[PDB]
């Protein structure tokens, strides 16, 4: 399925579940009350995250859900300096 | 299970886990190097199913994942740097927390077969790329950041 | 805004944790929004300035869940004939209250209570209702529970499902015991029910050996045995 | 083979796709998440337009550059043609 | 060229690939033997582990030796 992720402004983000599932307050979020017999979207709504960091979660979501496991080289994740604080923090309450 | 809860420290910071993990750890000749060998992976798995703090720093800032891939025998016992290292990194021993000299353990490897264990065993966080690019680039963080989180940037 | 931490008081954040965390631990109706926004409440008084307050909220969830569970006790003291048909009404609606809990406080469980001696949510509420639900309520819990599987055994087929969730209440609660994680049901129920079983069997066996002669006996311990 | 994101207005999607997958497969895609047919929206690349014949891995969206650790920007914009609107990402500190 | 690797328990596992076979293969029969799948016994050859084809001149053509294998799972 796919997975739906608000930012703190608007800057809407649609994610595979099996990719957005590697994070742990996602995979809470995602097993909270409401059987979700849409099974659709199910949103969650990041209040406080902002958009460029929600951004780069995402964008980790994908990376690690492609280099897990595998024996190549595992190419290094592009942190922005300016970005890397507010990454570390999101990084912090999106587990993992 | 007593004894690591009153934090059990040398003069090295090393605690029994450390010393567990050490090859350089002095056995009694009288009697007992023929049967205490170190580094010992059947201590160390003892040793943290009894909840030793596996993140624990010395002095140099080396943990025990730190320690033991300092072991300079990959060859003659394989099997006492493996099935401890699996065993080290079980409780969450940090794979990518950094000494005091600023050296990850990947980078204080010594041995081929050392570090292709630690980089099986290692296992990739946002949490550890982003602290790396933090301390990387020297970003004020105290009174900005989480208490919890200023501890995890000292990590790496 | 953002996760930064900032100087948030206690109480009315608190309070209006309850306000969903009640709902929660009841299986109720809480609106995704205010799920997913108790999350972001959580974080913030976890890593709040100056003082991380994440002890005096797993104090207060500990007040909170030891109130209800002996709510729940209470109220299910006052159907005395029928209390496996309540209690059973009120662990279906609590474990997976526990669970949804656990959920919830996902980062007080790894970032204060397992570095930090502590119990975790998921097994604090669990533990919570062996201790002032089934511990406290013990004998009537069971002594009654050996009487329905007894009436089952006679001729009687009662509800299956009740007493298949009160039985396995005795597994589940001890889940998160990684040492033996069977030995509350090792000695609330196995033992009273072996010992209970090897009686009834007993004196079944003794009234079988007369009624019927070494041919039918066979075919009917067989078939006792199959039953 | 390539990780692109689909960044139409507000919303950004993020999926994977292949060299030889071609624009029809990234069509059918998104109708099923954003439920729009096919027409009223047509896909960029930086201003490049696109068509439905041509493959992902032809236009400049190969994996050398659709990597998922930097995907490559590929703009939409729907119809009521409209302009491709895209609005940037909030302020880095 | 029959091989003697060491295992976790002090085994060996005969490969039977001479030293111009290569080791994307080679690690299979010796695996075969003890029974470990092809893409999942992460063999050192005393240093490093073979990688893609990774012919067998490139770990000193060795006769036999003793290449202690890692259990990594999940490989495949």
């Amino acid at each position: 399925m796919y997975v739906k992720l608000i930012s703190s402004d608007g800057h809407e983000f649609i994610v595979k579940r099996e990719h957005a599932l590697t994070s742990g307050t996602i995979k809470a979020m995602l097993s909270g009350p409401g059987q979700f017999a849409e099974n659709e979207t199910n949103e969650v709504n990041f209040r406080e995250i902002p958009s460029h960091v929600l951004s780069k979660v995402c964008m980790y979501f994908t990376y690690k859900v492609r280099y897990t496991n595998s024996s190549t080289e595992i190419p290094e994740f592009p942190i922005a300096p300016e970005i890397a604080l507010e990454l570390l923090m999101a990084a912090n309450f999106l587990d993992c | 299970y007593n004894l690591i809860h009153l934090d059990p420290r040398t003069r090295e910071g090393f605690t029994l886990l450390h010393l567990a993990v050490n090859s350089n750890t002095p056995v009694d000749d009288f009697h007992t190097n023929d049967v205490c060998s170190f580094p010992n992976a059947l201590v160390t798995k003892l040793l943290l199913d009894c909840g030793a703090e596996v993140n624990a720093v010395d002095n140099e800032g080396n943990s025990a994942l730190h320690i033991i891939v300092q072991y300079n025998r990959p060859i003659s016992d394989f099997l006492t740097l493996h099935s401890i290292i699996i065993s080290l990194v079980e409780a969450g021993a940090h794979t990518d927390m950094t000494n005091k000299q600023n050296k990850t353990p990947l980078d204080k490897s010594t041995t081929g077969v050392s570090e292709i264990l630690l980089k099986t065993q290692m296992k990739m966080s946002l949490k550890c790329l982003a602290a790396r690019a933090v301390r990387a680039n020297d970003i004020n963080y105290q009174d900005q950041i989480p208490r919890t989180l200023e501890e995890f940037v000292g990590f790496h | 805004t953002s996760l930064k931490p900032r100087v948030v008081d206690f109480d009315e954040t608190w309070n209006k944790l309850l306000t969903t965390i009640k709902a929660v631990v009841m299986l109720e109706y809480v609106e995704r929004a205010t799920w997913n926004d108790r999350f972001s409440d959580i974080y913030a008084l976890c890593v709040a300035y100056p003082e991380p307050l994440g002890e005096r909220l797993y104090t207060e969830t500990k007040i909170f869940l030891e109130n209800h569970v002996r709510h729940l006790h209470k109220r299910v003291l006052e159907s005395e004939e029928q209390v496996l048909v309540m209690y059973h009404r009120y662990w279906e609606e609590y474990s997976k209250g526990a669970d949804y809990m656990d959920c919830l406080y996902r980062y007080l469980n790894t970032q204060f209570i397992k570095k930090n001696p502590l119990m975790e949510i998921g097994e604090l509420a669990l533990d919570m209702w062996r201790k002032l639900m089934v511990e406290p309520l013990q004998a009537i819990l069971i002594r009654m529970l050996l009487r329905e599987i007894k009436n089952d055994r006679g001729g009687e087929d009662p509800n299956q499902k009740v007493i298949h969730g009160v039985i396995n209440s005795f597994v589940h609660v001890e889940q998160y015991k990684k040492k033996f994680p069977l030995k509350f049901y090792q000695e609330i129920f196995e033992s009273p029910f072996l010992t209970e079983t090897g009686e009834y069997y007993k004196q079944e066996a003794s009234n079988l050996l007369q009624e019927s002669n070494c041919s039918q006996y066979m075919e009917k311990v067989l078939g006792r045995l199959k039953d | 083979d390539v990780f692109l994101m689909i960044r139409r207005h507000k919303t950004t999607i993020f999926t994977d796709a292949k060299e030889s997958s071609t624009v029809f497969e990234l069509k059918r895609i998104v109708e099923g998440i954003l439920k729009r047919p096919p027409d009223e929206q047509r896909l960029y690349k930086d201003d490049q337009l696109l068509d439905d014949g041509k493959t992902l891995g032809e236009c400049g969206f190969t994996s050398q550059t659709a990597r998922p650790q930097a995907p490559a920007t590929v703009g939409l914009a729907f119809r009521a043609f409209e302009a491709l609107c895209i609005e940037p990402f909030s302020s880095p500190p | 060229m029959l091989i003697k690797v060491k295992t976790l328990t002090g085994k060996e596992i005969e490969i039977d690939i001479e030293p111009t076979d290569k080791v994307e293969r080679i690690k299979e029969r010796v695996e075969e033997k003890e029974g470990i799948p092809p893409q999942q016994q992460r063999l050192i050859y005393s240093g490093k582990q073979m990688n893609d084809e990774k012919t067998a001149a490139d770990y000193k053509i060795l006769g036999g030796s003793v290449l202690h294998l890692v259990l990594a799972l999940r490989g495949g």
